[PDB]
């Protein structure tokens, strides 16, 4: 993070990606992971869908 | 608590095993090392060469 948005980067060069639902992958729920943090993940697979359909 | 999921992530273990076992993991680490003073004492030919 730079203070306001979150991001994923890799570690050898800096280069900040909008994390979305194919940069990361669940495991589990968020109660046992310490020092986890709250944020959200904009997903690309619907709102694409809800461009189209609605 | 960073760099040992780093350090799974060459064993081809993924970093879900660490975060999900910190305290455990921790515990074995501290019991290991704590072994090592009191077998050197023990064993007087381990420092043979």
């Amino acid at each position: 993070s730079n203070g306001t948005h979150w991001f994923v980067t890799q570690r050898n060069f800096y280069e900040p990606q909008i994390i979305t639902t194919d940069n990361t992958f669940v495991s589990g729920n968020c109660d046992v992971v310490i020092g986890i943090v709250n944020n959200t993940v904009y997903d690309p697979l619907q709102p694409e869908l809800d461009s189209f359909k609605e | 608590p960073m760099q040992m999921a780093y350090r799974f992530n060459g064993i081809g273990v993924t970093q879900n095993v660490l975060y999900e076992n910190q305290k455990l993991i921790a515990n074995q680490f501290n019991s290991a090392i704590g072994k090592i003073q009191d077998s050197l004492s023990s064993t007087p030919s381990a420092l043979g060469k």
